[PDB]
C-alpha cells in the first residue's frame, strides 16, 4: 500500500510527462489535449455533459471550454510536478478535493472513468511511456481528488 | 485518418528525428539514397538538381527544400485550412512532370523507414502512416 | 576490484583478503602497519551520521541517517575481517520525530577500508548501507543506503563520526 | 543552479534562496556569513589581469580592468547583488597604446560567487565578461569574455584584485 | 499490492541470478523444484500436464515443457521495462491458459507460493517482498478470468 | 513604457517558459516569488491566513503557490489567444473579487515575479515586456487599470 | 595550455613554447620560464628504484639501480641538457645469476622535468621519468617501448643519499 | 559585412528561438509582423502579392504563404553550416523572385530593415548586427540579378 | 552438423547479441522490420498480431514471443532430447497456417544478417548457419 | 541444521562460482583459507612438508593451494550429477587415505574455507548450506561421517 | 570590415588546409595542386603565360617549373600559418607584394581570377570546406599580396 507510486515510479511519470512542453507552444497542447480527454469523457457518460455545461462545453473549441480545458489539465500537472513532496501534494490534491465536492452531479464512477481514459491517451502522445508507473500514480491522485462526494 | 493528438505525435517526432543544421542534410541524404536505390526511374526527374550524384550540391539543396516543405505540412497538421492550401499548393509545383503517383507511395515507405531508425522503437508508426499519408494524397 | 594499494611508498596492489592477516604481504608491510589495521573505526558504539538525500527508494526528503556499531568481534584465526554488526536509523516524519531503525549484519574490509552492513533477515527487510572511509582519516565517510539484494543505492549520505 | 550545502549535511538549494536571509539548509550554510561577504565586489574593487584571445578576435594578448562603480542590494530580494561597472583594456593597435572601455550593468551570485557583466547597450558591440570567484577566497577570480547570447566563451581572463597601498 | 519501478529492479536482477546460463539445466531443476512445490501442495493440478507426460520426469517432452515455462516467466521479466507490451502479451499469456480446460485462479495463487518457497533456496538475497509483489500483478492479470 | 501587444507578448510567453521551469526549481521559483512579495509588503500575509501564509515552507502554501504561478501560466500562456485569455483572467477575477485586496498589494507581488524572473534568466529578459504583460494580466484580475 | 606549451603559472597565466624554458632569453612576464633551472639528475648522482608493476624488462628484478656517469648542457641551447648513463640490475634464478650495467644516452628537458634514456638494449625498451617539479629525490619511472611510447613497468626512484 | 563563423553561430542559436514551436501560430505572427513592417513602408510591394491573396490576411491560402517564406528563411539559416549547398540554394532562391515580375532590388533591402525592426521585438539579445551581417550576404546573392 | 563446440559458440554469442530487457525489443523490431520490407507477403499470416504495424504493442509483443522461443531452441542445442520436443512443439504451432517453407529460409538469412551486425566480425558465421538452420528445418 | 540436497547445492554451486573468482583473487582466496586452516590446527603443517608447508607463500605450495581448490571445484561443481560428483570424490578419497589426516582437520579446514567464502561473498551466502554441502564433500574424502 | 576573416574563421581555415599535409609526400601534392592551380590560371588568361615562362612554364612536369609550383603554393602555406599574428601576416605578405612589384606584367584583374579559381579548386581536394570562410581570408591575402602594381 506504500509501494505505489514511489520515487523512481513518479521519477519516471515526471520525466515522461515533460516530453511533451518541450516546445512553447503549450497552450495548444495542453488545450487540445485537455478538451479531447474531456471529450472522451463525455462521450462514454453523459450524464457529464451537464456538468461542464457552466463552461460551455457544447463548444469545445470555444474559449469558455478551452481556459476549463487549461485549467483542469494544468491541475494535473500541479500534481504531477508535486508527486515529488508528499504533504504539499496532498494539501494540493485535498484543495481540488473541496473544489469537487460542492460540484453536485460529479460521481465517483466519473474518476474511474477519466482515469481509464487518461491511461490510453497518454501513450498515444508520449513514445515512452511507462504504464506501471502511471497507473500507480494516476491512483493516487485521481482517488485524493475524489475522496469527497 | 489524423485527428488531434495522431498530430502533435508526429509534430512532436518529427522535430527529434529531423533535428538542426547539418544533422538535416544527412537525413535528407540518407533519405533519398535509400530511395533512389530501390527505384532508380526516379533519378529521371531530377535530372534537373543532378540527381544523379545525390551527394552534390545542387542535389543537396534541392534535398534540403523538399524536407523543408515536408516540414511545413506537417507543422499544420492543426491547422486544416493552411494544410489544404499548402497541399494543393505543392500539387501544382509536382503535376507539371510526368510522375507516377506511385513515388509517393514510394518515398512513404522509406520516410517511415528512415524515422524508425532515428526514432527507434518509439516511433508511433501508427500516426504517422494515418498522418503523413494525408499529406502525400494531397499532392500525389 | 577485489584488490587495494599498499599504504606504502610503492603503490603496489595486494588481494582485499590479505590484508591485516599477521603475515607482510606488500612489499614494504604496509598492509600489517598500524596506521592501516587501525580498529578505530570498527569499535563498538562507533556511530557515523551525515544527511541522507535519497534517490530511489522513499518518499522521505533529505533527512538524517545514523550507522552505529552494536557490537563486533574478530576471529582469531580470520583477522583479515572483523565481523560486526550495528543499526541504521534514518528519521521519518521531521515532525512527530518518528525513526526508523533496522538491525544489520556484516563486516569491515581493512582493504577497501569499507563498512559493509546488511539487515538481519526477517525484519520489515529494510536496508543496508555501505560506507567508504577512503576520506583519509578514521571519522569521515561516504556511506550510501542500499538494498541489500542488489546493493543498489536507495540514497546517499556523507557521514561524519561521533 | 543550485547550491550545495556544508560537506556533512549535503543537499541541494535553488540560487534563488541562495542567500536570502532564510534559513534553506539543515546546516544553514545558505545563509552562513563568509558565503555572503558582500565585500567581494564592494563598489570601488579593481580587478585586473591578462586577457588571452581565442574566439572572437584578432586582439593580442592584452589587459583588462574591471571596476566595480555600484553595487544595490534590493532589501525585499537579497540573494543578488546588483552592480555596475567600467570594463577597461589597454590593448595596442594601429601605432601605439589605447584604450577600449565601455560601461557596465549585472549581478553578483553567492551561490556560484558568479560575477557576469553586461555592456550598458554600448552599441560598440562588446563582449560581456563573466567572472567566477573560485580560487578560496575573494580576491582573485576567472573570467572569460562571452557573447551574451550563447555564452560562447570568446577569451581567458584571469583577474586579481588591486592593492590599495 | 503495487509493482513500483524499484521493484521491477529489484527482480531484474534477482532474475539474472537463476537465469543465468544459457543451459538448461539449471532453469530446469528451479522451475521443476517449483512444481513440485505445486503439486505437493495442489496435487489436483497434477493431471492437467498428462499432455507433456508428466508421468516420465526425464523424459524430455516434460523437461522441454518446464523449460518453456520457465522461459516464458523470463520473457514476462524481461518485459517489465516495456509496461505496454508487457500489458498485451501478459494478456496472450492469460488466453494460452483459458483455453486449457481444468485451470483454476486458484493453481496459479498456488505455483505463486512455489516460487516464494524455492527461490529463497536456490540464491541469497532474495526480496522474497518485492517478488511477491511484482509476480502477484502478473499473476492477477493472467488469470482474471480463469476461475 | 511599451504595451503588452503581440510581439511582447511572444517574448514574455517565450522567457516565462524559461523561468518557470519545473520540478524543485519551480517549488522554488514560487518559494522566492512569495517572499519578495510578503518581504514588500508584510500587512498581506493576513488575506493568506487559511493558507498557512504565516510559514511560506508549510506545504499548504506550498501548494498555495505553485497553484497560484499556475493561474499565471495560463494567463501568460495565452497571451497569444485574447479569447481564452480572456476567459481565464475573467474566471481568476471572480476567484479575487470579494477580497479586499488593494492595488497596493498586485503592484508588489508584479514587482517580485519580475525580480526572480531576471534572478532566473539571467541575461536574456526584457524587462519592458515582463512588465507590460504582466499588468495586462493583472488588470484582467482586478478590473481596474 | 597547449600541447607543447609551457604554463608560468601565477595569479596570471602565461603560454609559452617549451622550446623556451631555461633557453637564457626572459620569455615569461613571470619569469619561471627561467628561475627554476637546476639539473636534478647530474653526474655522480645515483637513483634506486623499487619496481612495483613489471610487465616487460627481461629481468623483472626488485630493484634497479640507476647511475648517472656523466652531463653536459650545451652552451647555446640551455632547455636540455644531455646524459650518459649506466642502468645496473642485480638479476637470480636458479639456473645462474646474473649482474648487469647497461650503459645509455638521454637527455633532460627543463621544459617538464622528464629525462628520456634512450633504449639500452636492442629490445626497445627505454626509460622515461618525469620529475615532480619540486622534489627531485624521487622520480616515478616508466619502462616504455620508445617506438609506441607503451608504459610497460613502473619503478618509483628514490635519491640514493 | 562579411559573415563571420562566430556571426554564423550567433545565428543559429538566435534563430532556435524564434523558430521554437513545430506550431504555426508563432512563426506566422512574427513573419506577418515583419511584412506588415514592409507594407508599411514600402506600400508598392503588397501588390505583389494578389496572388496569395493578402486581401484576406486570415485567408490561409496567404497563412501557408508566410509559412513557406519563413520556412524559406529558417532553410537558409540551417544551411550556414553547410557553405556549399547554402550558395546553390541560394542561388536558386534568387532564380525564383527573378521570375517573379515586379520584385526590386530595393524591396529585399526593404524587408532586410523588416527584421531588424522586428526580431529585436520578438526575442531578447538579439545581436542586431550579427544578423544584418549575416542576412544581407543572404539577401545581396538573391537579389543580385533582381533590380 | 551442429555438434558440441558449434553449439556453445551460438549459445555464447546469442547471449552478448540478444541481450536483456529493452535491448532485445530493439533486435526484434530490426529484424521483423529487415524481413518484412523484403517480402511483404509475410504481413499476411502476421494480420492478428497487427503486423502492418510492427512498432505496435500488438507485433511488438508477438516479436518478443519469437525471439523468446528462438531463445529456447538453442538454448537446447546441447540436450538433443529436448530440442527434439522442443521443436516438433514449434513445428505444430505453424502448420496450422499457410506457411511457405521457404519463409523461413528468409527469417533465416535476417537473423544471420542481423546477429552479424550485432556481433560484428567474430560472429561465427559458420557455426550459425549449421546450427540454427538445424533449429529451422525442425519447424519448416 | 540442513542437508546438502538438491537446492541446497545450486546455491552452494553458484556462490562458489563467485567466491572462486580466477587469476589473483584465486590465488589469494586460496592462500587466504590455508592460512587460516595452519592457524586453527598449526599441527597439520606437518603434513605438507613435502610441498613447502612451512612457507605458505612458496611456489611449491601456492602450487599445491591452487591444486587442492581445483579438486574442491569438480567436487561442488557436480554437487547435481552424483553419478559423477561420487567418482571425484573417491578419487580423492584415494590420494587421501593413507595419511593419517584426523577428522580434526578436515574440520578447520572447512571453517577455513567458510570463513573466507563468507569474507569474500560480503551480503549473499547462506552458511547452513555451505556447511551441509562442504560436508558431503568432506565425507567423500574421509569414508566417515 | 573587421569581421573578415575572424579568429574563427581562420582556425577553420588553418584545420581544413591541414587535412591536406596528412601524408609525407606533400612535395606531389603541393606540385601537383599549385601546378594545376597555374595552369587554369594561364588557361583563362594567356598573358600570363609570358609572366611564369622565366620559370618554363612550358613544361608542366618540368623541374623548373615543378620548384615554382611549390614556393608559390608554399608561399600560400606561410600566408595561411601566420593567419593567427596579424603583425607577421602582415609585414609576410608586404613583402611577397614587393616580390611581385618588380615582376612587370603581373596586374591585380590576375589575383581576382586566381582567387576564383582557388576557390574552385580547394574543394575539389578538402571534404571539409567552408566556403564562407576561406573566401574571407583568401580574399584578405590576395589583397595585401598585390596591393603594389
Ligand atoms: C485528475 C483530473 C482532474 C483534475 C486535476 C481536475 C481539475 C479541475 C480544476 C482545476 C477545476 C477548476 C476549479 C476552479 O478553478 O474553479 C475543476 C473543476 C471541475 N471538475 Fe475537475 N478535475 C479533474 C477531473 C474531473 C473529473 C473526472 C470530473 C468529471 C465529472 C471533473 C469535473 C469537474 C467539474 C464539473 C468542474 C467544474 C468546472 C466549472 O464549471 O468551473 N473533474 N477540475
Ligand atoms: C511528400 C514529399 C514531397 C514533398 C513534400 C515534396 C516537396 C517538394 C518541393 C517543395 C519541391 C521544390 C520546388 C521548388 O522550390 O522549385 C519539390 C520539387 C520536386 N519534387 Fe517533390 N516533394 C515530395 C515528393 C516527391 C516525389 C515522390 C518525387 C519523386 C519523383 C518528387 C519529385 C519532385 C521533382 C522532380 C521536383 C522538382 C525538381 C527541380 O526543382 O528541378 N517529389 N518537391
Ligand atoms: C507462473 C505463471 C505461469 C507461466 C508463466 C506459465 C507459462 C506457460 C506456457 C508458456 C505454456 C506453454 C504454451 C505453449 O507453448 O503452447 C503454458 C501452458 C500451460 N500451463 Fe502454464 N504457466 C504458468 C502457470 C500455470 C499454472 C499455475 C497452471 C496450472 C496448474 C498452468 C497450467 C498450464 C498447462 C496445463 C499448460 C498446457 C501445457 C501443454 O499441455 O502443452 N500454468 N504455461
Ligand atoms: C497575477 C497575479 C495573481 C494571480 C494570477 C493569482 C492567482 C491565484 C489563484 C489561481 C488562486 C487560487 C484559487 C483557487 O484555486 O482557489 C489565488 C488565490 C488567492 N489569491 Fe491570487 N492571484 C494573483 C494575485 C494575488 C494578490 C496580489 C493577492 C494578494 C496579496 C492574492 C490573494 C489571493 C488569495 C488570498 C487567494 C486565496 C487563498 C486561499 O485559497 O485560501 N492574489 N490567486
Ligand atoms: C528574406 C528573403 C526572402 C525569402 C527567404 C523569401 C522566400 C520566398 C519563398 C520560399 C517563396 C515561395 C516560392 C514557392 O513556393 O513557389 C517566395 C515567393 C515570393 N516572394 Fe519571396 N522571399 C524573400 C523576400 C521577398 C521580397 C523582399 C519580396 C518582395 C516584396 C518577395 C516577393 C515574393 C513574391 C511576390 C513571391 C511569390 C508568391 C506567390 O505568389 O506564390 N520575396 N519568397
Ligand atoms: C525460427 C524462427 C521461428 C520461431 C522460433 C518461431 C516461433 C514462434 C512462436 C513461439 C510463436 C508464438 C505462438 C504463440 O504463443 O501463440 C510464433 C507464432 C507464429 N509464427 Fe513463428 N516462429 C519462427 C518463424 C516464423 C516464420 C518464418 C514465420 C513467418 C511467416 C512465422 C509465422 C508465425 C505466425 C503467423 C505465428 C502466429 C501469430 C499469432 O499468434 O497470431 N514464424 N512463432
Ligand atoms: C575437502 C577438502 C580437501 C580436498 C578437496 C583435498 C584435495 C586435495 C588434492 C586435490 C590434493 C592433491 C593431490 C595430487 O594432485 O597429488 C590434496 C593433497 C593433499 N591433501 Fe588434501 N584435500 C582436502 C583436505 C585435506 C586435509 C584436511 C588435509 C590435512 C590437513 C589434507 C592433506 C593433504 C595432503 C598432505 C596432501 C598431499 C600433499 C602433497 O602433494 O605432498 N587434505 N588434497
Ligand atoms: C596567393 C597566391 C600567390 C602567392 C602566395 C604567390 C607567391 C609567389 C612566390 C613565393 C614567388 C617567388 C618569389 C621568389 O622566391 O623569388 C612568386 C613569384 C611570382 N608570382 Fe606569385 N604568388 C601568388 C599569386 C600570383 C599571381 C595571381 C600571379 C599571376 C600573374 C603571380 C605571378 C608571379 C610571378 C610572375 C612570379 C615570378 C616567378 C619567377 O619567375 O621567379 N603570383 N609568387
Ligand atoms: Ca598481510
Ligand atoms: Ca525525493
Ligand atoms: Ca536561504
Ligand atoms: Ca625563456
Ligand atoms: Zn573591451
Amino acid at each position: 500500500h506504500e509501494h505505489c507510486c514511489s520515487e523512481e515510479d513518479h521519477r519516471i511519470v515526471q520525466k515522461q510527462w515533460d516530453i511533451l512542453w518541450r516546445d512553447t507552444e503549450s497552450s495548444k497542447i495542453k488545450i487540445g489535449f485537455g478538451r479531447l480527454l474531456l471529450t472522451k469523457l463525455a462521450k462514454d457518460i453523459p450524464e457529464v455533459n451537464d456538468l461542464f455545461k457552466r463552461v460551455d462545453i457544447e463548444h469545445a473549441e470555444g474559449p469558455k471550454f478551452s481556459a476549463h480545458a487549461l485549467r483542469i489539465l494544468n491541475g494535473l500537472d500541479l500534481a504531477i510536478n508535486l508527486l515529488d513532496d508528499p504533504p504539499a501534494l496532498d494539501a494540493a490534491l485535498d484543495h481540488l478535493a473541496h473544489q469537487h465536492e460542492v460540484r453536485e452531479g460529479v460521481q465517483k464512477a466519473h474518476f474511474k472513468k477519466f482515469g481509464e481514459i487518461l491511461a490510453t491517451g497518454l501513450p498515444q502522445v508520449l513514445d515512452d511511456y511507462d504504464a506501471l508507473a502511471w497507473k500507480s500514480c494516476l491512483k493516487g491522485i485521481l482517488t485524493k481528488i475524489s475522496s469527497r462526494l | 485518418e489524423c485527428l488531434v493528438t495522431e498530430s502533435l505525435k508526429v509534430k512532436l517526432q518529427w522535430a527529434s528525428a529531423f533535428g538542426h543544421a547539418h544533422e538535416r542534410v544527412a537525413f535528407g541524404l540518407e533519405l533519398w539514397r535509400d530511395i533512389i536505390d530501390d527505384h532508380p526511374e526516379i533519378k529521371a526527374p531530377f535530372s534537373r538538381v543532378r540527381g544523379d550524384n545525390i551527394y552534390s550540391p545542387e542535389f543537396g539543396a534541392h534535398s534540403q527544400r523538399v524536407l523543408s516543405g515536408l516540414d511545413i505540412t506537417i507543422s499544420m497538421l492543426d491547422t486544416p485550412d493552411m494544410l489544404a492550401a499548402q497541399l494543393a499548393h505543392l500539387k501544382v509545383q509536382h503535376v507539371e512532370r510526368n510522375l507516377k503517383p506511385e513515388f509517393f507511395d514510394i518515398f512513404l515507405k522509406h520516410l517511415l523507414h528512415v524515422l524508425g531508425d532515428r526514432l527507434g522503437t518509439h516511433f508511433d508508426f501508427g500516426a504517422w502512416h494515418d498522418c503523413v499519408d494525408q499529406i502525400i494524397d494531397g499532392i500525389k | 576490484e577485489h584488490e587495494s594499494e599498499c599504504r606504502g611508498d610503492v603503490p603496489e596492489c595486494i588481494h582485499d583478503l590479505l590484508f591485516c592477516d599477521g603475515e607482510k604481504d606488500c612489499r614494504d608491510g604496509s598492509d600489517e602497519d598500524p596506521e592501516t589495521c587501525s580498529l578505530n573505526i570498527t569499535h563498538v558504539g562507533s556511530s557515523y551520521t551525515g544527511l541522507a538525500t535519497w534517490t530511489s527508494c522513499e518518499d522521505l526528503n533529505p533527512d538524517h541517517a545514523i550507522v552505529t556499531i552494536t557490537a563486533a568481534h574478530r576471529k582469531s584465526f580470520f583477522p583479515n575481517r572483523v565481523w560486526l554488526r550495528a543499526t541504521l536509523s534514518y528519521e521519518l516524519d521531521e515532525h512527530d520525530h518518528t525513526v526508523s531503525t533496522t538491525q544489520l549484519r556484516g563486516f569491515y574490509n581493512f582493504g577497501k577500508r569499507e563498512l559493509l552492513l546488511a539487515p538481519l533477515k526477517g525484519q520489515s527487510e529494510g536496508y543496508g548501507v555501505i560506507c567508504d572511509f577512503n576520506l583519509g582519516d578514521d571519522d569521515h565517510a561516504d556511506c550510501k543506503i542500499v538494498v541489500p539484494s542488489s546493493l543498489f543505492v536507495c540514497a546517499h549520505f556523507n557521514a561524519q563520526r561521533y | 543552479r543550485t547550491f550545495q550545502c556544508g560537506g556533512n549535511e549535503q543537499e541541494c538549494i535553488s540560487d534563488l534562496l541562495v542567500c536570502d536571509g532564510h534559513k534553506d539548509c539543515h546546516n544553514a550554510h545558505d545563509e552562513d556569513p563568509d558565503v555572503c561577504d558582500t565585500s567581494v565586489v564592494k563598489a570601488g574593487n579593481v580587478f585586473s589581469g591578462t586577457s588571452t584571445w581565442h574566439g572572437c578576435l584578432a586582439r593580442e594578448d592584452h589587459v583588462t580592468r574591471i571596476t566595480i562603480t555600484a553595487s544595490k542590494r534590493r532589501k525585499f530580494f537579497t540573494a543578488r547583488i546588483w552592480l555596475r561597472a567600467l570594463v577597461e583594456s589597454e590593448l595596442e593597435r594601429h601605432g601605439e597604446n589605447v584604450t577600449s572601455s565601455f560601461n557596465a550593468k549585472g549581478y553578483y551570485n553567492f551561490a556560484s560567487r558568479r560575477l557576469i557583466l553586461l555592456p550598458t547597450d554600448d552599441h560598440d558591440d562588446h563582449l560581456a565578461v563573466v567572472c567566477s570567484f573560485n580560487r578560496g577566497d575573494n580576491e582573485r577570480a576567472e573570467c572569460h569574455r562571452v557573447t551574451e547570447a550563447t555564452l560562447h566563451q570568446c577569451a581567458d581572463l584571469f583577474v586579481t584584485l588591486e592593492e590599495h597601498d | 499490492d503495487c509493482c513500483s519501478y524499484e521493484d521491477r529492479r529489484e527482480i531484474r536482477h534477482i532474475w539474472d541470478d537463476v537465469w543465468s546460463s544459457s543451459f538448461t539445466d539449471r532453469r530446469v531443476a528451479i522451475v521443476r523444484a517449483v512444481f513440485d512445490d505445486l503439486f505437493k501442495h495442489y496435487p489436483t493440478s497434477k493431471a492437467l500436464f498428462e499432455r507433456v507426460k508428466i508421468d516420465e520426469p526425464e523424459s524430455g517432452e516434460f523437461k522441454s515443457h518446464l523449460v518453456r515455462v520457465a522461459n516464458g516467466l523470463k520473457l514476462l521479466i524481461n518485459l517489465l521495462d516495456d509496461t505496454l507490451v508487457l500489458q498485451s502479451h501478459l494478456g496472450h499469456l492469460a488466453d494460452q491458459h483459458i483455453q486449457r480446460k481444468g485451470v483454476t485462479k486458484e493453481y496459479f495463487r498456488g505455483i505463486g507460493e512455489a516460487f516464494a518457497r524455492v527461490l529463497p533456496q536456490v540464491l541469497s538475497c532474495f526480496n522474497v517482498d518485492a517478488w511477491n509483489r511484482c509476480f502477484h500483478r502478473l499473476v492477477a492479470r493472467i488469470a482474471k478470468d480463469l476461475p | 513604457k511599451k504595451q503588452c501587444g503581440v510581439l511582447e507578448g511572444l517574448k514574455v510567453k517565450s522567457e516565462w517558459g524559461r523561468a518557470y521551469g519545473s520540478g524543485h526549481d519551480r517549488e522554488a521559483f514560487s518559494q522566492a516569488i512569495w517572499r519578495a512579495t510578503f518581504a514588500q509588503v508584510p500587512e498581506s500575509r493576513s488575506l493568506f491566513k487559511r493558507v498557512h501564509g504565516d510559514d511560506t515552507s508549510h506545504p499548504a502554501f506550498i501548494a498555495h503557490a505553485d497553484r497560484v504561478l499556475g493561474g499565471l501560466d495560463i494567463a501568460i500562456s495565452t497571451l497569444d489567444q485574447p479569447a481564452t485569455l480572456k476567459e481565464e483572467l475573467d474566471h481568476l477575477q471572480v476567484q479575487h473579487e470579494g477580497r479586499k485586496i488593494p492595488d497596493n498589494y498586485f503592484d508588489a507581488f508584479k514587482t517580485a515575479i519580475l525580480h526572480v524572473v531576471a534572478a532566473q534568466l539571467g541575461r536574456c529578459y526584457d524587462r519592458e515586456a515582463w512588465d507590460a504583460c504582466i499588468d495586462h494580466i493583472e488588470d484582467g484580475i482586478k478590473g481596474h487599470h | 595550455c597547449d600541447e607543447h606549451e609551457h604554463q608560468c603559472g601565477g595569479d596570471d597565466p602565461q603560454c609559452i613554447s617549451k622550446l623556451f624554458v631555461c633557453d637564457g632569453h626572459n620569455d615569461c612576464r613571470n619569469g619561471e620560464d627561467e628561475k627554476d633551472c637546476t639539473l636534478p639528475t647530474k653526474a655522480g648522482d645515483k637513483f634506486i628504484g623499487d619496481v612495483c608493476f613489471d610487465h616487460c624488462t627481461k629481468r623483472r628484478p626488485e630493484h634497479m639501480t640507476l647511475a648517472f656517469e656523466s652531463s653536459s648542457i650545451a652552451a647555446f641551447f640551455t632547455p636540455i641538457a644531455d646524459l650518459h648513463v649506466h642502468i645496473e640490475i642485480e638479476s637470480e634464478t636458479d639456473e645462474d645469476e646474473s649482474e648487469v650495467s647497461m650503459p645509455a644516452d638521454g637527455e633532460y628537458s627543463f621544459a617538464d622535468h622528464r629525462l628520456t634514456i634512450h633504449p639500452p638494449e636492442e629490445d626497445g625498451l627505454g626509460l622515461v621519468g618525469e620529475f615532480d617539479g619540486y622534489n627531485f629525490d624521487r622520480f616515478v619511472g616508466h619502462i616504455v617501448h620508445e617506438l609506441s611510447e607503451e608504459v610497460c613497468a613502473e619503478f618509483i626512484f628514490h635519491r640514493k643519499k
